[PDB]
């Protein structure tokens, strides 16, 4: 309700209420690749917590589509289904802190 | 020697054999052919003709020739 | 010295210009600091320069504004000339 | 014997440049109000909660992260078929007894 | 001997001779392009052989830049007069000078052989990936030519820099022009080599720099970090020539010699930091765009000072001296023509104007007016000034007002209409186009055939 | 500029002076083989390059250009949200990079952007305020300028109150016209 | 009175070297390329002999000319490495969160930095002896041992690395930067194998060139170590 | 919208967005300065 | 938590989440041209957009660098692989705006035109509902 409610809670909310507008974290740059990757990671984390059938995660996918072209999503969604998507590996099976 | 004073003395003193000039022009002519001959060869390879007929890739009137 | 003919600098400030090598160095340094300052003091400053209620209105602005205000031109200029798309066909 | 550069030029411009870089960065952080406290962890809240449950003993030790999600990819389904946390814990317990 | 000669003056002649030979191939390609563009339809290239057109435009650009104008203005006139201007017996590195010209010829043979033997495809002279790295072997051959050419350019740059150690007189403006171009080469070439090696790695070593998660825009940065310094490496020697001709023919001492020299130095430094005006439409950050646009407009200041210093050289000269000599006419024509090219450069420098005018024939006309007209005429004017010293004959050029007039008129008929179609708009690097752009394309084509005919009258 | 070697040249103290330049000018020189000849050549160079009035104009231009250049480089590294030198945030997924997201909004609103955006009405004839209103709040609401941009904008009147058609071309009157037809919301 | 310069009028090595280069392109066998490289080495050595024989001219400016050429070359070597560092940092935003194992910061960096430092100390001793008109036989063989160990360590690292060039631009840049350094290390072997005592001493450009080059390569490794390992 | 025959269209033509109008006017704004730079310099190309 | 994934209340109550539709736009061949079609510029599927609306165009290139150019809309954005460039537009008049690829992209760089037709918002809604 509050006028600044969107900024309150998360920076994510801003684009969730206005899907086709600039995200505060990426509005400074015309290139929106990083924006797409954040949105996909957020869809991946939603399903892990709520499942695919949850309306929330379905909307997190619509939000990802708003910024990600279909040819990228289809490829990244196949990697996710196989279990090779680097944005969805469970954190205890990551290797980012190993050997350096 | 007096003959060796000037670089390219025969040419500068206007005694050189004309064949040297002919070779230079021939070399330039061959260089030019490297743009035309492969054009003809490539056209025939992918079409069967050495050169197209103007606007033969578009619809033409019945009497067009 | 900014936008300064250095012939004038040599004439009016002879002692400051005596060492021409040092004079050249100051020329470079002064303009280097000016360029650096412009980026970080005119362009960079965040969340500044958005006070559009404080648009500077120069003495010439008011001269021309009052002239038109005195006559009806200012009212006529500000009036909306058309607020419909189609004319009515008789 | 005539000198071209500063008598201590190498150390001067090396350490000096590093000092200016560090000081300028602190100034930049202050002007933008950037949080300066280093966090070495991921911020996925649900994950950090699961990790606390493991530290509290609510979730058994060495339980994989894919044994806790509400959606599993194909490769994690393959792993779940061979997962035996109870056996893993017993094996670790045996090792400790042998060591001591 | 012929190939073994180390004489710096003989090698200078070789550079001019080879530039004319390779130039014949360059002009022929240009005629193919303009013939094709005469109307809409296919005229001399089949629709199934459109890859040949892409190769024609690619080779045209590469040959004219690296194998014709650069060997002519930085290898030809420089190797012949620089050691004389420096009152030194000969060039500092005799054996290196010999191998440089041989290297240029060998790289030319590789390129033309690749036309004949390899499949003919093109990716522009700017070899943008990923298109350049998904092509056939002809791209590999072209890369070898560029790398080999780079070796010759750098060693020649080293040769000229050594003149500072031996010069026995005063460093004239022309000598300063070559030295600064040499510096620009020493600093820009090593970066080019690196990015070219990365193109090779992706073509031949299964590297992945130019596939997803690797930024293709990276290539454009490193390429143009050499690209724009290249356009000034090609123009600065021309400026040096213009200064000598105007002073000598008008019998007037150069005015503002130190400002001329400091203008050349300034152009080089600025030209080394403005490359991204070629990358305006990629989507760079707002502040980057503003920086590059700002610094690009600054280059006009030093460039403008040189132009006005040239004008006063011609002003006030004695009337009794005959002013119809071809060298003098060409030198004057350069000022008139270069201003047109530079002003249009400033127009395209504004990025918002550039959005409309990027990859359009306006850009073509811009760099043609400077290179195809300005640089060519400067090289001609320089050779013409040295006709007695060089000693060539069997041509009617020295006093030929018809040639100068016809060349000026017809060259403008070719490229002035290309400015118009830039707001029509006709993209670059295309062969087919809409029927409503035929008029201007036709006019330019008539100009191209005419210019070629005028090249035959000199003999 | 003295013409006799007996008359000394004045030098300031510091790292760029006549004395500092003399010490280093002939380090690589084969021509300065004795004091008399060395001084003659040194003064010849100083006279030619440092006593040349127009040369100082280029000194100003190099300083200005270099100062801008150094600062734009530094600004990117220090403030641009997309330039990473530290690695903490690069070792985390995008949703977790809070410290780097803090640079975003401050960097999105530089002073000159706020100062110059109102002057779009000097480049656009129809609806120059088409993009002024934005309900989100990432950027300030924009108000059109009252005067033309100083310089080469002679085609527009010096002040927009002088222009007769300015008010009728606003996005507000255009919205009124189209809303009266039911054509569009904006 | 004599001329200031003894002009060289003719040269035929240039043709041979340029033809040798073409063979690299116009060939159907990689064995031909191996033997062609030997031809290149031979003819480049002849050019070096021409430089040594130019000593007979007793020209003071010859040392200076060659020295400044080396300066330019070193500059070109530094700028090529810069281009690789540029390629590396341009994609920095895609590093450290990918499922690859980056290199440790303990083992490789330390033993390599310690090793390359010892190489510098040997070259420094060679310079000191050069100044003192003295020679120590064992010095060159210490360099050979250092090069052998460096080659032994780099070979094992590459063979035992579990990430490949096609895995990420990070891995490609790591391998390429390390290879570029190695190539410059191998070029140092090419130069140092001929080190001997020459009685014309400090008018020999070889000695100053070796000192500069070795320092460049070691300094370049400090930059690499900070970028990649630390 | 579409190119038309024998049209100069100096600076652009038929804008359909506010930004398109901006581009045309930016070119038109600088064009007189370009003419001044050319005319003023060329007039002095003479003996 | 569920609230770490912000979603509008309407969708949480069962409202249908929108889908997306993709279509391919290809040049009309010379032999397929009709009497009135513009050669080198016509396409078989045009992009319809509403006028007097703020539209965000996100442009990328799948394989090589293309460039999406619509001169009438003042848009020339490079379709570079790896970069999803945002371009904002506000069409003011109806019509059909023709453009061409502006980055040499291979053999048929000259044969992938860009046709955008701007219609009234009421017309766009009807079109989108049917197609
Ligand atoms: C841009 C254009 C327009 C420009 C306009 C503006 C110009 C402004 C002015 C510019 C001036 C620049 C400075 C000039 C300085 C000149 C100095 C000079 O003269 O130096 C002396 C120099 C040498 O004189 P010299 O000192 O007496 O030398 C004595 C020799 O060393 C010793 O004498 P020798 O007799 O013993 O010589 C040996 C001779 C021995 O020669 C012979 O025995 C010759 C026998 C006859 C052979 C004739 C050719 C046969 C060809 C057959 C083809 C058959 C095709 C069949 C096809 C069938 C198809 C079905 O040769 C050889 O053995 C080797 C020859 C190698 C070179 C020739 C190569 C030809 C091309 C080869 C292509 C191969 C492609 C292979 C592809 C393979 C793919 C798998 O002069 C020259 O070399 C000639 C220069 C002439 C021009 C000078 C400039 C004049 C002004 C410009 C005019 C315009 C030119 C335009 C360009 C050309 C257009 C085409
Ligand atoms: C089982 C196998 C096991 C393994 C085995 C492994 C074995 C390893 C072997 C490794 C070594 C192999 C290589 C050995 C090289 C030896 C070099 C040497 O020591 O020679 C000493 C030797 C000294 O000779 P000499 O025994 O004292 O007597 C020589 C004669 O008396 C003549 O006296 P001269 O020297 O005074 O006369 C020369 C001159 C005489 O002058 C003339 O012929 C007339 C004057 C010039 C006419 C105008 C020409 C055009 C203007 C050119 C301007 C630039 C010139 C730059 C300088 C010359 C560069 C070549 O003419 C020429 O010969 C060439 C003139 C220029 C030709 C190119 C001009 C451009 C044409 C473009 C056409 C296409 C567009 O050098 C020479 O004289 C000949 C050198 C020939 C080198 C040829 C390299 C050609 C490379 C071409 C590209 C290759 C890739 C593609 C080829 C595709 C083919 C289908
Ligand atoms: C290039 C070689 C690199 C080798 C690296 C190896 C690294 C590992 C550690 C080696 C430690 C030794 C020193 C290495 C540094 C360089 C030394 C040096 O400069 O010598 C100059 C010295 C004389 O040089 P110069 O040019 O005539 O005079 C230069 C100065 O003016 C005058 O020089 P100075 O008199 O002032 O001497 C400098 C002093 C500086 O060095 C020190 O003081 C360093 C002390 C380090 C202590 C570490 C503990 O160096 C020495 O005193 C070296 C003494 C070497 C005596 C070698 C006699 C022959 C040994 C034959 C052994 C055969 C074994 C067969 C086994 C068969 C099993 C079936 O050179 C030699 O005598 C040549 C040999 C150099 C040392 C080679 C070391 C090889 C070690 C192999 C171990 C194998 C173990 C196998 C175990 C098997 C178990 C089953
Ligand atoms: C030697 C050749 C040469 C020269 C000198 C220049 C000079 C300049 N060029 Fe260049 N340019 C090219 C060759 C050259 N260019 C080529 C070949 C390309 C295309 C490459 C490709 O894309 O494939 C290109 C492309 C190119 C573009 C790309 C446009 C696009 O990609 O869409 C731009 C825009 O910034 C540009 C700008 C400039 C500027 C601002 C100058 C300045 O140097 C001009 C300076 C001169 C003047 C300004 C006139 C003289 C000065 C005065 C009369 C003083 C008074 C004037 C003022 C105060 C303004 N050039
Ligand atoms: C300096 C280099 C140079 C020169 C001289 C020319 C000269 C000419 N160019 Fe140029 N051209 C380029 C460099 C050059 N060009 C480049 C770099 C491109 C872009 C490549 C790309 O798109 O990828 C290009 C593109 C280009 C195209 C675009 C094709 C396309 O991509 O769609 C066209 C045709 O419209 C064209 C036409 C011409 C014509 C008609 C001439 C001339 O024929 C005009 C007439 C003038 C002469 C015939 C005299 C020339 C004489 C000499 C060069 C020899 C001089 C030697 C001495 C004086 C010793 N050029
Ligand atoms: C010799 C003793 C041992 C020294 C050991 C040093 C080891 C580490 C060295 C690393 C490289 C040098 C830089 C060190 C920086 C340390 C501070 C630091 O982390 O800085 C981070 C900061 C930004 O960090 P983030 O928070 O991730 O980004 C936020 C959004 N932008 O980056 C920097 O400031 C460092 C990078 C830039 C360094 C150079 C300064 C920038 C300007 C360069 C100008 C170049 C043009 C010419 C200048 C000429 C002189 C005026
Ligand atoms: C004498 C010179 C000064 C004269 C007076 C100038 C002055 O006061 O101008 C004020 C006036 C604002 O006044 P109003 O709009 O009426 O009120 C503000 C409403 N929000 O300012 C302006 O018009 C803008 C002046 C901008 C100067 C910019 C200087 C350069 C800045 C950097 C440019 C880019 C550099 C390169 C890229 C850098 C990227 C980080
Ligand atoms: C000549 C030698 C000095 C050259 C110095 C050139 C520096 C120019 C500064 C340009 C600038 O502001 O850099 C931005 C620009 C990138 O901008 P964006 O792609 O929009 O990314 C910004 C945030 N993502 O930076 C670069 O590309 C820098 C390239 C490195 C140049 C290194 C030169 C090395 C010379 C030795
Ligand atoms: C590489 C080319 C470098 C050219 C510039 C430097 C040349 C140079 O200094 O070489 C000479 C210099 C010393 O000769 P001096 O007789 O002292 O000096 C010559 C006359 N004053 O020679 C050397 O550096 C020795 C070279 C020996 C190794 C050669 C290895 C060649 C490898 C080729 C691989 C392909
Ligand atoms: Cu696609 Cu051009
Ligand atoms: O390129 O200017
Ligand atoms: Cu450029
Ligand atoms: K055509
Ligand atoms: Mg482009």
């Amino acid at each position: 309700e509050s006028a600044d409610a969107l900024f309150v809670g998360t920076l994510d909310r801003l684009t969730a209420e206005h899907p086709h507008t600039d995200d505060p974290r990426f509005a400074f740059q015309s290139n929106q690749w990083n924006n797409c990757e954040l949105r996909f990671t957020q869809f991946c984390r939603c399903t892990r917590e709520l499942g695919e059938d949850d309306p929330r995660c379905k909307y997190q996918y619509y939000r990802a589509q708003t910024v990600c072209h279909e040819f990228l999503l289809e490829d990244w969604m196949e990697h996710r289904h196989r279990g090779t998507c680097d944005l969805d590996i469970m954190p205890d099976r990551q290797v980012i802190h190993m050997r350096g | 020697n007096l003959e060796d004073h000037f670089d390219l003395a025969e040419y500068m003193m206007k005694m050189h054999n004309p064949m040297s000039e002919y070779l230079y022009w021939i070399a330039g002519f061959v260089s030019g052919l490297h743009g035309i001959l492969p054009l003809l060869h490539s056209n025939y390879y992918f079409s069967g003709m050495f050169l197209p007929r103007d606007n033969d890739n578009t619809q033409l009137c019945d009497d067009s020739w | 010295s900014i936008f300064t003919p250095m012939d004038w600098m040599f004439y009016y400030f002879p002692n400051y210009s005596r060492d021409k090598v040092a004079l050249m160095a100051r020329q470079i340094k002064i303009h280097f600091a000016i360029g650096f300052a412009l980026v970080f003091l005119v362009y960079h400053p965040p969340y500044k320069g958005a006070d559009y209620g404080n648009f500077h209105k120069s003495p010439l602005y008011w001269y021309k504004y009052n002239q038109l205000e005195r006559s009806g031109q200012l009212q006529e200029n500000l009036r909306i000339k058309r607020d419909w798309f189609y004319d009515e066909d008789p | 014997g005539r000198r071209l550069l500063h008598g201590n030029y190498f150390t001067r411009y090396l350490f000096g440049s590093l000092a200016v870089i560090w000081i300028a960065e602190y100034a930049a952080a202050c002007q933008y109000g950037i949080p300066r406290h280093r966090n070495p962890n991921w911020m996925w809240s649900w994950w950090l909660e699961k990790q606390n449950q493991i530290k509290n003993g609510e979730i058994p030790a060495n339980t994989p992260g894919y044994a806790m999600v509400k959606w599993n990819n194909e490769a994690e389904q393959r792993w779940l078929k061979t997962l035996n946390v109870e056996a893993m814990n017993e094996e670790f317990a045996r090792r400790r007894e042998a060591y001591y | 001997f012929y190939i073994l000669v180390n004489n710096n003056k003989r090698i200078g002649i070789y550079y001019i001779k080879l530039s004319i030979i390779i130039g014949i191939l360059g002009i022929v390609l240009s005629y193919i392009i303009r013939v094709e563009l005469y109307n809409s339809g296919n005229r001399i290239i089949k629709y199934d052989n459109v890859n040949y057109y892409n190769m024609v435009i690619t080779l045209h650009g590469l040959l004219m830049i690296f194998y014709i104008i650069m060997p002519g203005l930085y290898g030809g006139i420089p190797l012949y007069i620089l050691p004389i201007l420096s009152v030194i017996t000969d060039i500092v590195l005799p054996r290196i000078n010999n191998i440089s010209i041989i290297i240029v010829l060998i790289s030319y043979i590789v390129v033309i052989n690749s036309i004949v033997i390899e499949y003919n495809i093109g990716t522009g002279w700017t070899l943008y990936p990923p298109l350049s790295i998904i092509g056939t072997v002809i791209v590999n051959m072209i890369l070898y030519g560029l790398i080999i050419i780079g070796i010759s350019s750098i060693i020649s740059a080293i040769n000229f820099m050594n003149i500072l150690i031996v010069i026995d007189g005063i460093i004239y403006v022309y000598i300063w022009s070559i030295i600064i171009t040499s510096v620009l080469l020493i600093i820009s070439l090593p970066i080019l080599n690196g990015i070219l090696l990365m193109i090779l790695s992706d073509i031949y070593f299964n590297s992945i720099y130019f596939i997803l998660n690797g930024d293709v825009v990276l290539y454009q940065h490193l390429f143009w970090y050499f690209g724009h310094p290249e356009v000034y490496i090609l123009i600065l020697p021309a400026f040096g020539i213009i200064s000598i001709i105007l002073s000598v023919l008008n019998n007037k001492i150069i005015f503002g010699m130190k400002s001329m020299i400091l203008a050349i130095i300034m152009i080089s430094i600025l030209g080394s930091i403005v490359w991204a005006h070629h990358i305006y439409t990629v989507g760079l950050e707002l502040d980057t765009k503003i920086y590059f646009n700002n610094l690009t407009l600054i280059i006009s200041i030093p460039t403008g000072n040189k132009i006005y210093n040239w004008i006063i050289l011609y002003i006030g000269s004695y009337n009794i001296l005959y002013n119809g000599y071809q060298s003098l006419i060409f030198s004057i024509m350069f000022i008139i023509i270069f201003i047109i090219g530079g002003i249009t450069g400033i127009i395209i420098s504004i990025d918002i104007i550039d959005i409309g005018l990027h990859d359009t024939y306006y850009i073509v006309s811009h760099f043609h007016y400077i290179l195809s007209i300005g640089a060519v005429i400067s090289l001609l004017a320089g050779i013409l000034l040295l006709k007695d010293i060089i000693g060539y004959y069997n041509v009617i050029i020295k006093i030929n007002k018809y040639f100068g007039l016809l060349l000026f008129i017809n060259i403008n008929i070719i490229f002035t209409p290309q400015f118009i179609i830039g707001f029509n708009v006709m993209p670059r690097r295309i062969l087919e186009y809409s029927d409503n752009i035929i008029v201007w394309n036709l006019i330019s084509s008539i100009g191209s055939i005419s210019t070629i005919l005028i090249l035959l009258s000199i003999f | 500029p003295p013409t006799r070697l007996s008359t000394p040249l004045y030098s300031e103290g510091g790292a760029f002076t006549v004395n500092w330049w003399r010490n280093r000018y002939g380090l690589y020189s084969r021509r300065q083989t004795d004091p008399m000849l060395a001084e003659f050549l040194f003064r010849q160079q100083v006279k030619e390059w440092f006593y040349d009035v127009p040369s100082y104009n280029y000194a100003a231009l190099v300083g200005l250009a270099l100062g801008i250049l150094v600062a734009v480089i530094w600004r990117h590294f220090l403030f641009n949200p997309d330039v990473y030198v530290r690695r903490q945030e690069l070792r985390k997924m995008w949703p977790d990079r809070h410290r780097q997201f803090a640079y975003a909004v401050p960097y999105l609103n530089p002073q000159l952007k706020n100062l110059l955006l109102p002057y779009k009405n000097s480049f656009i004839d129809n609806e120059p305020d088409y993009a002024d209103y934005n309900p989100v709040g990432l950027r300030p609401q924009r108000v059109m300028a009252i005067r033309r941009i100083p310089g080469f904008f002679w085609a527009i009147p010096q002040y927009f109150f002088e222009d007769p058609l300015y008010t009728s071309c606003s996005t507000k009157n255009m919205q009124t016209i189209y809303k009266k037809l039911g054509y569009s919301e904006l | 009175f004599e001329l200031n310069i003894n002009i060289i009028n003719y040269n035929y090595l240039g043709i041979i070297i340029t033809v040798i280069i073409s063979i690299y392109i116009y060939n159907n066998s990689n064995i031909i390329s191996v033997y062609n490289s030997n031809l290149l080495l031979i003819n480049i050595n002849i050019w070096m002999k021409y430089n040594i024989l130019d000593m007979l001219n007793l020209n003071v400016l010859d040392y200076k000319i060659l020295l400044w050429i080396v300066v330019i070359i070193i500059s070109n070597e530094i700028l090529l490495f810069v281009s690789f560092y540029w390629i590396y940092y341009h994609n920095y935003i895609n590093y450290y969160h990918v499922n690859i194992l980056i290199l440790n910061s303990y083992n490789i960096v330390y033993n390599n930095i310690i090793l390359l430092t010892l190489l510098s100390t040997i070259v420094n001793i060679k310079f000191y002896n050069y100044i003192l008109s003295y020679y120590k036989y064992i010095l060159s063989y210490l360099i050979y041992y250092n090069n052998y160990m460096f080659n032994n360590k780099i070979i094992l690292e590459y063979k035992n690395n579990s990430n490949y060039t096609n895995d990420s631009v990070y891995m490609t840049s790591y391998f390429y930067i390390i290879l570029l350094h190695y190539i410059h290390i191998y070029d140092s072997i090419i130069l140092i194998v001929v080190y001997n005592y020459v009685n014309y001493k400090n008018i020999n450009n070889y000695y100053i060139n070796i000192n500069i080059y070795y320092h460049l390569i070691e300094v370049l490794y400090i930059v690499i170590s900070i970028l990649l390992y630390l | 919208d579409i190119p038309w025959p024998a049209r100069t269209d100096w600076g652009g033509h038929d804008p359909a967005t506010p930004f398109a109008e901006l581009m045309i006017n930016t070119h038109s704004m600088f064009w007189p300065v370009a003419i001044f730079i050319y005319v003023s310099a060329i007039y002095m190309v003479k003996k | 938590s569920p609230e770490d994934y912000p979603t509008p209340q309407k969708y949480l109550e069962g409202a249908p989440i929108p889908s997306w539709y993709s279509f391919q736009s290809n040049l009309v061949g010379d032999m397929d041209l009709k009497p009135g079609m513009a050669r080198m510029l016509e396409v078989d599927k045009r992009l319809t957009v509403p006028t007097r609306t703020h539209i965000r165009f996100l442009i990328t290139g799948a394989d090589v660098i293309h460039s999406w150019s619509v001169p009438s809309l003042g848009i020339k954005c490079d379709a570079t692989p790896g970069r999803l460039v945002k371009i904002n537009t506000f069409i003011q008049r109806e019509g059909v705006f023709y453009g061409q690829c502006s980055e040499l992209c291979g053999t048929l760089h000259a044969f992938m035109p860009i046709v955008v037709e701007a219609v009234s918002p009421e017309a766009f809604a009807a079109h989108a509902k049917k197609w």
